[PDB]
C-alpha cells in the first residue's frame, strides 16, 4: 500500500528505463518495466514441456546482466510453430522442413534481438518473465529527447 | 563473461576519457563530477566503414573503432558489409589512440533507422543515470 514516489521516475519514465536502477531501489514485489536490451546469450534448451515453448537466456540494457524466461506466444510467434502443430508437422517432410527452417529462423531472430522489452521482475526468486518485445519507434526518440532536452 | 556489464559508450569516452589498462579500463568522469566509472566489456554501434575477416573498423558520430574476433560471434543476419549500421558487444582491449575491441557480439541494425538516430542519446541517457 506503499510507492516510493521519489523513484516513480526511475521506474517508470517513457521510453525505458534501466534495470541498474531498478536493482538499486530493492523491490519487495513483482515489479514491471520496460528495458532496451540485447540478448547476451541463451542459458538453456529451448523447452516443449507442457506443450508450450520456453528458453531462458541472459540479456543486458548496457547497466547490468539479468536472467529472463521466454514464455509460450513469443516464442510460438518467432518459431512459427506451436508445439502442437510442430508434433502434427512431423508426419510430413516438407511441413516438417517449414518447422525446422522456423526453428533456424527463431534462433537467428534472438541473436539479433535488440528492442525494448517488458520484464516482470520477481525480486523474491531474482529474475524475471519477459512479457513483450516492441521495435523502437519515432514516439521512443522523442520521448528520450525529452527527458534529456528542456 | 565480463564482470563488468556492456557499458554504453562513444569512441570519443574510451579515446580521450579512459584510464588504467589492459584488465583495469576506468572512464574519467571529472566534467559531470563523479568518480572513475569501471568497464572491461562495452555496447558500441556505428557504421561498418571496412571489413576484412575478423576485423572491422567501425564509425560513430564521435569517432573510429576497430573490431577483432568477428569469426567467433553468433551467426545472425550477416552485417559485416561496409554501409550497415551494427552494434557491438566486445571487451575493450585499446582505448587510444583508438579503441579496439575483441568481439562478443555484432548484431545488424541497419533495418531500422531510430537506433542510429537514437544512439548518441542513448549514450547520454545511460551516463547520467550511473552512480
Amino acid at each position: 500500500n506503499s510507492i516510493n514516489l521519489s523513484i516513480a521516475m526511475d521506474l517508470y519514465s517513457p521510453p525505458f528505463v534501466y534495470l541498474s536502477v531498478l536493482m538499486a531501489s530493492k523491490p519487495k514485489e513483482v515489479t514491471t518495466v520496460k528495458v532496451k536490451a540485447f540478448i547476451v546469450t541463451l542459458t538453456g534448451n529451448l523447452s516443449s514441456s507442457g506443450g508450450i515453448w520456453s528458453i531462458t537466456a541472459k540479456v543486458s540494457d548496457g547497466t547490468a546482466y539479468l536472467d529472463v524466461d521466454f514464455v509460450d506466444e513469443i516464442l510460438t510467434s518467432l518459431i512459427g510453430f506451436s508445439v502442437p502443430e510442430m508434433k502434427q508437422s512431423k508426419k510430413d517432410p516438407l511441413q516438417y522442413q517449414k518447422f525446422l527452417e522456423g526453428l533456424q529462423k527463431c534462433q537467428r531472430d534472438l541473436i539479433d534481438l535488440c528492442c525494448l522489452m517488458t520484464i516482470s521482475f520477481n525480486p523474491s526468486l531474482s529474475k524475471a518473465m519477459v512479457l513483450a518485445l516492441q521495435d523502437v519507434n519515432m514516439e521512443h526518440l522523442e520521448n528520450l529527447k525529452k527527458r534529456l532536452n528542456k | 563473461l565480463p564482470r563488468s556489464p556492456p557499458l554504453k559508450v562513444l569512441a570519443e569516452q574510451l579515446r580521450r576519457d579512459a584510464e588504467g589498462g589492459p584488465g583495469a579500463w576506468r572512464l574519467s568522469r571529472a566534467a559531470a563530477g563523479r568518480g572513475p566509472l569501471d568497464l572491461a566489456a562495452v555496447w558500441m554501434q556505428g557504421r561498418v566503414v571496412m571489413a576484412d575477416r575478423g576485423e572491422a573498423r567501425l564509425r560513430d558520430p564521435s569517432g573510429d573503432f576497430s573490431v577483432r574476433g568477428l569469426e567467433r560471434v553468433p551467426r545472425g543476419r550477416p552485417c559485416l558489409v561496409p554501409g550497415k549500421y551494427v552494434m557491438v558487444m566486445g571487451v575493450v582491449q585499446a582505448c587510444s589512440p583508438e579503441p579496439c575491441l575483441q568481439a562478443v557480439k555484432m548484431t545488424d541494425l541497419s533495418d531500422n533507422p531510430i537506433h542510429e538516430s537514437m544512439w548518441e542519446l542513448e549514450v547520454e541517457d545511460l551516463h547520467r543515470n550511473i552512480p
